[PDB]
């Protein structure tokens, strides 16, 4: 079966630059290669068919070149919406096969996270549960740390973190930290604190609320 | 008659070209290494097969694919030879007039 | 219009089977082949097999264990994929695609998230996330809602029925004690809230449930 190699696996490009994705076949397949784009949680979308032919509805900054065993997908002036995984696929010999895929990554300017802390809701407390939610949105680079403090003292139990991949609107990152306490545990304390330590600032960005 | 069978051979050849192109893809898909797996180039293969141009860029690798190939070959050979036979009868008749027979 | 329609999710017990569907619309030719592609979370695309509805002929990937059986209904224009004897290795998103017989996949389905486990289907609990009474605000304000205690994946979170998509983050779910949990955030100008309604819509295909939760200030 035709083997399609996509190297490198990840491409880091600056906003506005021209990027090129590589696709090498294990044997000569003429121009029977096709390119697809897949954003986070999305389905694959045809970008280029038969190596260079354009598709209706696809931005003109996408082009393709190559023949035989060497194929290239080029994006002219990369912007935030281009952040996705890119796959190549051959139709020269049965069966059809896909490449391993290459992820596009944009290096934008540094951005401080927007921190927001949210107390448990009236509905959730009724059920006998309490989750404190903290959002660390739109920061860059992706490396960041969150710290929880209950009544001035650091807390680590019942804390779950979740990170999003690079945002396809501003090339930023975001994470969410959720402290899950029982209603009883939650009522035995007053102050709840979310602290974010990021490259953009030596001092942690702090957000707190009192249970009242 | 000769002109009719010639026209009949042409329309049949076209049908065989179309059907053969469709049947080839159906037969070749499923067999690893097969190149005759898309309709556009399968139709190009059908023309190649019927004419016997011998470019050798596309050929079936399965039993039924090869069976389809044989039908196209013979259809092409029969057609292109029926036209020859029709052209011959035409010239023979015209020769039987320029000699007054 | 959407050309390929797939169900959002299918929960399967280990050892059991499931029959995925792919209802089609748009232009229909006899040259059309319906393909099925498997994508495991964090992995790439994997061609499973193909079928031509106008004949019933089907081909499969020889390099992998045969878990699939392809069928089609010409009348309802629906393609079917029978997955049998499934394990945890079969838990993935299954796409269906249409090929005009010219080698490329022009249109794809949204994909069916197939989860293989013995756990039970559980609808999500959606709670609002309004700022505290002491929190100051800039020109913008950040709201959200909490989707917790559901199974299995996935859930779809929209803001104001999809009319509001700018400044929206939906974090990947975390798994604890056979239950998923995620949050979604939205950022609008502070002058537009709560003078204008902000509501998150949460769809959970596996339980056929869709709920709304308006975000009002505390
Ligand atoms: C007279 C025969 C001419 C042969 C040209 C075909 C080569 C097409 C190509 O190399 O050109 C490349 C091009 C692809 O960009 O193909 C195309 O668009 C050309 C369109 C081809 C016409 C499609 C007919 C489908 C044949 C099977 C029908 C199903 C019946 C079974
Ligand atoms: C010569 C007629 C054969 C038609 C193609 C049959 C396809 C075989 C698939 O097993
Ligand atoms: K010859």
């Amino acid at each position: 079966d035709i083997l399609l190699t996509q190297s490198p696996a990840i491409l880091s490009v600056s906003p506005g630059e021209r990027v090129s994705f590589s696709c090498r076949a294990s044997q000569s397949i003429g121009t029977d290669i096709h390119w697809y784009q897949q954003r986070t949680n999305g389905s694959p979308r045809l970008l280029i068919k038969y190596a260079s032919e354009s598709i209706s509805g696809i931005p003109s900054r996408f082009s393709g070149s190559g023949s035989g065993t060497d194929f290239t997908l080029s994006i002219n002036s990369v912007e935030s919406e281009d952040i996705a995984n890119y796959y190549c696929q051959q139709s020269n010999r049965w069966p059809f096969t896909f490449g391993s895929g290459t992820k596009l990554e944009i290096k934008r300017a540094d951005a401080a996270p927007t921190v927001s802390i949210f107390p448990p809701s009236s509905e959730q407390l009724t059920s006998g549960g309490a989750s404190v939610v903290c959002f660390l949105n739109n920061f860059y680079p992706k490396d960041i740390n969150v710290k929880w403090k209950i009544d001035g003292s650091e807390r680590q139990n019942g804390v779950l973190n979740s990170w999003t991949d690079q945002d396809s609107k501003d090339s930023t990152y975001s994470m969410s930290s959720t402290l899950t306490l029982t209603k009883d545990e939650y009522e035995r304390h007053n102050s709840y604190t979310c602290e974010a330590t990021h490259k953009t600032s030596t001092s942690p960005i702090v957000k707190s609320f009192n249970r009242n | 008659l000769h002109w009719r069978a010639a026209g009949a051979a042409t329309v049949l050849l076209v049908i065989v070209l179309l059907a053969g192109s469709y049947l080839a893809v159906l037969a070749e898909r499923g067999a690893p290494g097969a190149q005759l797996i898309t309709y556009p180039r399968a139709l190009w293969w059908s023309v190649e097969t019927a004419t016997g141009v011998g470019y050798g860029d596309l050929y079936p690798v399965t039993l039924w694919g090869r069976l389809v190939a044989v039908v196209v070959m013979v259809a092409g050979i029969t057609s292109f030879g029926l036209v020859t036979a029709a052209l011959a009868t035409w010239f023979v008749g015209r020769e039987q007039e320029r000699r007054g027979h | 219009q959407v050309q390929l329609q797939q169900p959002g999710a299918e929960l399967v017990k280990p050892g059991a089977s499931v029959k995925l569907s792919c209802k089609a619309s748009g232009y229909t030719f006899t040259s059309d082949w319906i393909h099925w592609v498997k994508q495991r979370p964090g992995h790439g695309l994997e061609w499973i097999g193909e079928i031509i509805p106008s004949y019933g002929r089907a081909n499969y990937n020889e390099k992998i264990q045969k878990k699939a059986t392809l069928t089609a209904d010409k009348s309802s224009s629906t393609a079917f994929m029978q997955l049998s004897s499934l394990t945890s290795e079969d838990s993935a998103v299954y796409y269906c695609a249409r090929e005009r017989g010219d080698g490329y996949f022009a249109v794809w389905g949204a994909g069916t998230t197939v989860t293989v486990s013995s756990a039970k289907t559980t609808p999500p609990s959606v709670y609002p996330l309004a700022p505290g009474s002491a929190a100051q605000t800039n020109s913008m304000v950040t709201l959200g809602c909490l989707v917790k205690g559901y199974f299995p994946e996935p859930v779809t979170v929209t803001w104001n029925s999809g009319s509001l998509s700018s400044g929206v983050h939906t974090f990947p779910a975390v798994l604890q004690s056979d239950l998923y949990t995620l949050s979604s955030s939205v950022t609008v100008p502070s002058s537009s809230w709560p003078s204008e309604t902000v509501t998150c819509n949460v769809a959970h295909p596996a339980s056929s449930t869709k709920v709304d939760k308006k975000i009002v200030p505390r």
